[PDB]
């Protein structure tokens, strides 16, 4: 259902069972019992409810907002343009937060999945999260509780001035 | 209701309030100028009316 590109899950590698002891594995019998007595009725109920849903098939859409002139392209006291730009900035802020969340989910899933080899098998995920963290922190940090698009603009301008000074040295 | 309704309402409210603020500051400046110059309709303190003066021939020629 979800985008495997967004949520990368490495192809599963389950080893083949090769019993070397005559004793019957209790797990196999228990799993068969669980399947028959639980999965089957649960699946039947799911099928019935899915039929009911298929009958009443309706769709919900995703609202998309057009791009609006940023606070950079906005007059000093033009409250209308400022409101538009600030709302756009807040929307982008939320989107960036959700991007950070997605990468974090990737990292946690990698930590659990790779088990004891997590340190060596999650380098890519750690690097991705580090990049996203750095970017998000540089863009949005220390703005304060009363954050605003003007505050991010001021922080970016200060950063750019510092970059200019460093490059000039 | 729809979100766009509140969006437009917020835009309208912002415009009204900002125009009010501009007008208030403008009024303060205008009032200061008028009260410092007396060149406007406000702060026109009364002066003697020239109609009261009588220009009829007096008793002494040199008024």
């Amino acid at each position: 259902s979800w985008d495997k590109d967004v949520y990368p899950e490495p192809p599963r590698r389950t080893p083949a069972p090769a019993p070397q002891t005559s004793l019957p594995n209790p797990v196999t019998y228990l799993t068969k019992i669980f399947d028959l007595l639980v999965d089957r009725p649960v699946t039947l109920a799911r099928e019935f409810i899915e039929q009911q849903h298929a009958k009443n098939r309706y769709y919900y859409y995703h609202r998309e907002f057009r791009r609006v002139p940023d606070i950079t392209e906005c007059e000093e006291k033009d409250i209308l343009c400022m409101f538009e730009a600030e709302m756009q900035w807040r929307r982008d802020y939320k989107v960036d937060q959700e991007i950070v969340n997605i990468i974090q989910e990737r990292l946690k899933a990698c930590q659990q999945r790779e088990g004891e080899s997590y340190r060596q098998n999650c380098a890519k995920e750690l690097e991705q999260f580090t990049q996203v963290s750095k970017a998000f922190q540089d863009r949005y940090s220390d703005l304060g509780a009363h954050y605003s698009a003007r505050k991010c603009l001021a922080k970016q301008k200060q950063r750019m001035l510092a970059e200019r000074k460093a490059a000039k040295e | 209701d729809g979100p766009e309704k509140n969006y437009e309402k917020t835009m309208a409210i912002l415009q009204i309030e900002a125009e009010k603020a501009e007008l208030r500051l403008k009024e303060l400046e205008v009032r200061r100028l008028m009260r410092a110059r007396g060149d406007g309709p406000w702060y026109q303190y009364p002066t003697i009316d020239k109609a009261l003066i009588d220009h009829s021939p007096k008793t002494t020629p040199d008024n």
